[PDB]
């Protein structure tokens, strides 16, 4: 299956993560203006990744 | 009788696993005559078919 990598920093140390992806899929997540956590509703003036 | 308000529905938001109440407002239609609403004489049915 498909693999890509990304780094995050933890205790100022780079940690590489390998992400394995079984099939093409999409997900959404809140970026700003989202108080409705739990709902799946994007309110007016929210920003969704 | 006329429906003379919005119909409001209450649930265990945001989890939406459980249903609490419905509220709505009624009034005699077009102001023409009075309506007996005694719970012995009147029925209210509810169906989610
Ligand atoms: C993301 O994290 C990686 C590991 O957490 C890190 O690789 C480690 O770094 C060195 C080798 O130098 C790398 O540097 C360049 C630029 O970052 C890379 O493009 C290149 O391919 C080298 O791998 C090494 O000590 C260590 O073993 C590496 N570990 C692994 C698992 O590769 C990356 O440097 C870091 N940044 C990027 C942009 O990938």
């Amino acid at each position: 299956d498909n693999v890509f990598t990304f780094n995050i920093s933890v205790n100022g140390t780079e940690v590489e993560y390998y992400a394995y992806v079984n099939k093409t899929f999409a997900f959404t997540y809140p970026v700003s203006g989202f108080p409705l956590a739990g709902s799946d509703i994007a309110p007016a003036g929210s920003v969704i990744g | 009788l006329s429906l003379s308000g919005n119909v409001l529905y209450a649930v265990n938001y945001p989890t939406n696993t459980k249903s609490y109440w419905m509220y709505f407002t009624v009034s005699p239609s077009s102001g023409v005559s009075s309506v007996d609403l005694s719970p012995s004489t009147t029925a209210i049915s509810f169906t989610a078919a």
